[PDB]
RNA sequence: ACUUAAGCAGUGGAGCAUGUUAUUUAAUUCGAUAAUCCACGACUAACCUUACCAUAUUUUGAAUAUUAUAAUAAUUAUAAUUAUUAUAUUACAGGCGUUACAUUGUUGUCUUUAGUUCGUGCUGCAAAGUUUUAGAUUAAGUUCAUAAACGAACAAAACUCCAUAUAUAUAAUUUUAAUUAUAUAUAAUUUUAUAUUAUUUAUUAAUAUAAAGAAAGGAAUUAAGACAAAUCAUAAUGAUCCUUAUAAUAUGGGUAAUAGACGUGCUAUAAUAAAAUGAUAAUAAAAUUAUAUAAAAUAUAUUUAAUUAUAUUUAAUUAAUAA
């Protein structure tokens, strides 16, 4: 609709207001305003576009092919960082980020894959079970294509005051993984 | 603003400033620059603003990435920045509120250049020129002029617009009434806008002629016409008259909602 | 890239396939594998 | 119908052009290919001996406007107040120098005004010319997606439907628009946001 | 001595071999010789003329070098140098055409559907 | 809430377009690219801009889609050259230029145009100068 | 289950065109050879193309860099410096030289792709196995069932895009083909109600009948093996070789020669089939025209005209407009 100088001169800076007037003169007061359909030419959400988001607007100074500057006038002198950097929080994280150290051991992993699996007390494990290995060997299969290696690791875990468990872990990747995998069973066998 | 040319006027300015204008006389100046003492006494000042020695200040602005010297691969993403295409779409945006803005608030201010439409009368402005512009484009259609009149609108009597029709020859179209001349040979669409005026005023001078002239006995040519108009289609038939029958239509019906809501 | 010397003094450019070149020939330099001079007119 | 949801059709070819002369449309490509090999070959800098830094740049898009040409590339790098690094000398004579800048230079070659448009990647995943150039030396997420853009399309209907409660223009453009702002809509609905997936050169980024 | 062809022609911008560089020695004194060759070709084949300026515009005809010769000039890929299967659309051969459609260096083309 | 005028309001929908008076064609703009979204945003900006500056357009009359074809030997490959109308009526000669002037300085990339102008107006030889010289030669002049 | 066997439609003995082979040639540029058969790229080879033959003819040559003399400018002060432009300057450039000179990249040909790893869970002391199932269904992975197995990732499918049918917008119906054009959007993998026969018997298939339907086709999109390659003219890099020659230019010739041999096509061998004619012009689509296209007209073959081919002359159109 029309509205008053004073309540737009308020509301909106001094140079837009005389392109409000002549927008205002220009624009019957009865018009009608049907959508448009095949271009969508204005934003999904509303702005007034007044002011100039850092992010979501070209830079002042940067060359670009709209660029409104004298062609000896850009501002941009020093090149060693993004120009424009992130809006809002200045991150881009997802809803739920999982990295311990970049978010924005064996026994560890044990105690908490146990915990999730099978309720077992995490504390308990990492502070009083101990585990020593027994057997560690390489085991290999035949296949038609060729031969392929595993590592088997026997381990036995206790807290030296009457529980002992034994377990048994089979890793094609890596020792480390079958003495995990050991450690796992073993706890699950106490 | 010439503040970065001059280096008299550095003293007294933000230190941000200082350094802005030193990396702007640098980077423009390029291979042309030179030290200069008033930049580095203002420099001197900027040692409080971050954290530098002044002594420190002095090398590197005598020697460069060597002076600093002297004194990563696959790293973790800390979830800071966007992938090219992503940013090619905020890219799309950027230019989206571009455009947004400028209708929003530049265009208004275009009107402030409107001028009514002085209609060229009908009559005494029946010569119509056409000129093309391929915009940004050194196209060679951009100098053809097209210059097209109906022949009616003419001045001519009855025995000066037959021979008029008659010389036209094939650039005359009897069904259209038109007469229509192309005109490219010469560098700019002017000369050939002057080229084609030229010669109406040749062919208007000599149909207007009749002392020595006796082209009403020649029939009017059409065959280039019944030509052009047998390389077309024509869709001539229409629905009979007689086969129309009114009675046949819909009748809109009453319907007392409308009838309350507007009266 | 011939020009760029002249252009712009205080970057210096290189051009990796003439240092590839440069250093292929050195390699056969070394070897005795260069090409033999050619014939003076 | 949005260009925050996905990328124009012209954006695919490097070069973007149409010229109804149709030899300077073909003159023009074999110079946007002749210009981004030079672009290539400038990317290396070394400072005396034992200093060379070697920019990684993806392929250069040519931006053909009616009276402008933008030369837009990505490119990756590796007391800074105070001096000038090789790269950073690179953009300036790209743009920034009085006298010979390289703009100016490309400007009398096309016969048409020219601009570059450098662009900074922190990263070497996140393109994969850069990427591939380099090493040459999920369904949570799209729930999320899904489940907010039709949060959006309901709160516009909310919107709507409450004002029709209370020709096709309805009423004040804020009603429609109340709560959708710059804040929550733009970079919720933005895609190709998060890299997903990767073959060593392909990345996936959803 | 220093160039093989009898006048100095620039270097092409783009790749270079043997027979592109032959090609564009054609080519631009095709571009300085038209306007004679035209000339001469009005000359000899005007019947109102006399016959003896006829015979003489078309001795002279006989008489230029073969990089005077428009129907010389042939058409080669600018990135290979290849001479047939050439596109003047592009002035690609089919291949290097390919190559730079899939890549995305032609403007407009695409994949046919 | 915050008060929006008409301006900001006529972004959010489609053109607005001025009535024709009288029906004289005074211009025609084709646009034509090899894609349409860039098209037919710019055909929108044109719209608004002619509005603005007084002149009546029609639209964007889509006309005939060219496609080029290629074969690869068995790829086909295809090229398609989409191509809008806008026409220009009842208006100055200046308004137009100053129309063609300000989209020219804001256009967009990939996207080609060309400009026919319509004026009503009232009623009121390298090769020929070469075979000159060449008769004047003494190798020609030497056999009349 | 490729492929075969059957049914149908053909083509198929001659001439020519176009390839390969043999032979000849100064060259007839290049292609295969471990016993069925196969050397076989042409989006146009008179010159150019061109790579081959003959005869002359060029020697840092096509680029990068070095070190020097000449002119041009810019500055400082004739000189100093910078650059540019020539002439030399030698590393070399160059090479349609070599695959009996190799390795990647790829280019294709064939097979397998409801399948391969990973994570848990379970069985066995263990190497290992992951079980019924070596299941059912379809024309086929298209669909189910079971069971110590269940997951995620790719792949497949869905999905996507064409075509089709509609809706909105756009076009001041003279750029008119509104019967059209191109943007957005919707639609289907068809949905149902019964009858009969089978059925793991219904909340299932085969059909058939009825009802609402415009709805009936298509392409693309992944990896893993294995073979073949140098007209690998689908390239790069390297190895080796020539450097008055295997590099480079010009004139002409050849790639078109014919005893033959085999492929590929065109024209024929007559009446279910050829020829002539058919102006208010029976009826299309998709293209192309600034390195163009060429309308109508006049003239000659030629003859009242028509047709057909050239000649003269360029009308419009650089295009939803004219050709
Ligand atoms: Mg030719
Ligand atoms: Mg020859
Ligand atoms: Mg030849
Ligand atoms: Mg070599
Ligand atoms: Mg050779």
């Amino acid at each position: 609709q029309h509205y008053d100088e004073s309540l737009l001169s308020r509301y909106y800076p001094e140079s837009l207001l005389k392109s409000i007037k002549l927008a205002q003169q220009t624009i019957p007061e009865d018009t009608k305003f049907r959508v448009s359909r095949n271009v969508e030419f204005a934003p999904p959400y509303l702005d007034d576009f007044t002011k100039i988001h850092p992010f979501w607007d070209y830079k002042p100074g940067m060359p670009h092919l709209h660029a409104q500057e004298e062609n000896n006038n850009f501002s941009i002198f020093r090149w060693d960082q993004v120009q424009q950097p992130l809006p809002g929080e200045g991150n881009i994280l997802p809803p739920g980020v999982s990295l311990p150290n970049d978010g924005g051991s064996k026994s560890a992993d044990v105690a908490a894959g146990l915990h999730k699996q099978t309720g077992v007390d995490p504390d308990y494990i990492t502070r009083k079970l101990t585990m020593k290995p027994l057997v560690m060997k390489r085991v290999s299969n035949q296949t038609g294509k060729g031969k392929i290696a595993s590592f088997y690791a026997l381990v036995v875990v206790g807290d030296k005051n009457g529980m002992v468990g034994l377990g048994e872990g089979k890793s094609r990747e890596e020792m480390s993984k079958a003495i995990f995998k050991a450690h796992w069973d073993a706890v699950r066998n106490l | 603003a010439d503040l970065y040319m001059h280096p008299e006027k550095w003293k007294g300015l933000p230190p941000q400033r200082i350094l802005e204008l030193y990396w702007e006389r640098m980077a423009r100046l390029g291979s042309e620059y030179k030290p200069n003492k008033d930049e580095l006494n203002a420099l001197l000042t900027t040692s409080e603003y971050s954290n530098v020695p002044v002594n420190d200040i002095k090398k590197l602005y005598h020697r460069g990435e060597q002076g600093a010297i002297d004194i990563n691969s696959l790293r973790p993403f800390m979830f800071d920045e966007l992938p090219s295409q992503a940013q090619e779409l905020v890219a799309q945006h950027r230019e989206q509120r571009f455009y947004n803005r400028l209708a929003a608030y530049e265009l208004p201010l275009l009107a402030q250049y409107r001028q009514e439409y002085k209609r060229p009368s009908p009559e005494s402005h029946p010569v119509t020129y056409r000129y093309t512009s391929y915009v940004g484009e050194e196209h060679p259609n951009s100098r053809k002029v097209v210059l097209s009149v109906k022949t009616k609108e003419l001045g001519l009597e009855e025995k000066s617009l037959h021979k008029f029709r008659i010389l036209a020859r094939s650039r005359y179209d009897h069904t259209t009434d038109i007469f229509k001349m192309s005109s490219d040979k010469f560098e700019h669409a002017s000369q050939n806008a002057r080229y084609l005026h030229d010669i109406l005023q040749r062919l208007l001078a000599e149909s207007k002629d009749l002392t020595e002239d006796d082209f009403s006995d020649v029939p009017l040519d059409t065959r280039h016409t019944i030509a052009k108009s047998l390389r077309k289609k024509k869709r001539d038939y229409e629905f009979p008259e007689h086969w129309k029958r009114p009675e046949d239509a819909p009748k809109k019906k009453f319907d007392i909602v409308d009838q309350l809501l507007s009266t | 890239f011939r020009h760029l010397k002249t252009l712009y003094p205080d970057i210096e450019f290189v051009d990796l396939e003439e240092q590839y070149r440069l250093s292929m020939v050195e390699a056969k330099k070394r070897r005795g594998k260069g090409a033999p001079k050619k014939m003076k007119k | 119908n949005n260009k925050l949801q996905h990328l124009n059709n012209m954006n695919n070819w490097n070069t973007q052009i149409y010229n109804y002369n149709k030899n300077m449309e073909i003159m023009n490509t074999m110079n946007d290919k002749l210009i981004n090999k030079l672009l290539y070959k400038m990317m290396t800098l070394k400072l005396n001996n034992m200093n060379i830094n070697k920019i990684i740049m993806s392929k250069t898009i040519n931006q053909h406007s009616l009276n402008k040409l933008n030369i837009k590339f990505y490119y990756y790098n590796n007391n800074n107040n105070y001096y000038m690094n090789m790269m950073n000398k690179l953009m300036n004579i790209m743009n920034n120098n009085m006298n010979n800048n390289l703009c100016n230079i490309l400007s009398y070659y096309y016969k048409k005004k020219v601009t570059i448009e450098p662009i900074k990647l922190s990263y070497i995943y996140l393109n994969s010319d850069i990427f591939s150039k380099y090493i040459s030396l999920d369904h949570n997420i799209s729930m999320n997606y899904i489940n907010n853009i039709n949060n959006i399309n309901n709160n516009k209907y909310n919107n709507m439907i409450n004002l029709l409660n209370n020709n096709n223009y309805i009423g004040n453009i804020n009603n429609i628009y109340n709560n959708m702002t710059i804040d929550n809509i733009p970079m919720d609905i933005l895609m190709y946001k998060y890299l997903v997936g990767w073959s060593i050169v392909k990345l996936n980024f959803i | 001595g220093n160039f093989r062809f009898p006048i100095k022609t620039k270097l092409p911008p783009g790749f270079i071999n043997a027979r592109i560089l032959r090609d564009n020695f054609k080519r631009q004194q095709f571009k300085e010789n038209e306007i004679l060759v035209k000339s001469l070709k009005f000359i000899a084949r005007n019947m109102n003329l006399p016959t003896k300026l006829r015979l003489e515009a078309q001795l002279k005809l006989n008489a230029l070098p073969n990089y005077m010769r428009s129907t010389q000039i042939k058409n080669r890929c600018v990135d290979s140098g290849h001479a047939r299967f050439v596109l003047s659309d592009f002035r690609l051969c089919r291949y290097q055409f390919r190559e730079n459609a899939l890549k995305g260096n032609l403007p407009g083309v695409k994949k046919g559907i | 809430t915050r008060p929006y005028p008409v301006n900001v309001e006529a972004v959010y929908y489609a053109p607005l377009k001025l009535p024709i008076k009288y029906g004289d064609l005074v211009a025609d703009i084709q646009l034509r690219s090899y894609d349409n979204e860039n098209l037919d945003f710019y055909s929108d900006f044109i719209l608004r801009t002619g509005y603005y500056l007084g002149i009546p357009l029609t639209g964007p009359k889509p006309l005939p889609t060219r496609r080029e074809r290629w074969t690869v030997i068995k790829e086909n490959f295809e090229r398609h050259t989409h191509k809008r109308l806008i026409r220009a009526w009842d208006t100055n000669p200046e308004v137009l230029q100053m129309l063609i002037a300000y989209i020219t300085k804001h256009s967009m990339a990939g996207v080609g145009m060309k400009c026919n102008f319509f004026q009503r107006s009232e009623i009121s030889s390298a090769v020929g100068q070469k075979v000159l010289e060449l008769l004047d030669s003494p190798d020609f002049k030497k056999h009349l």
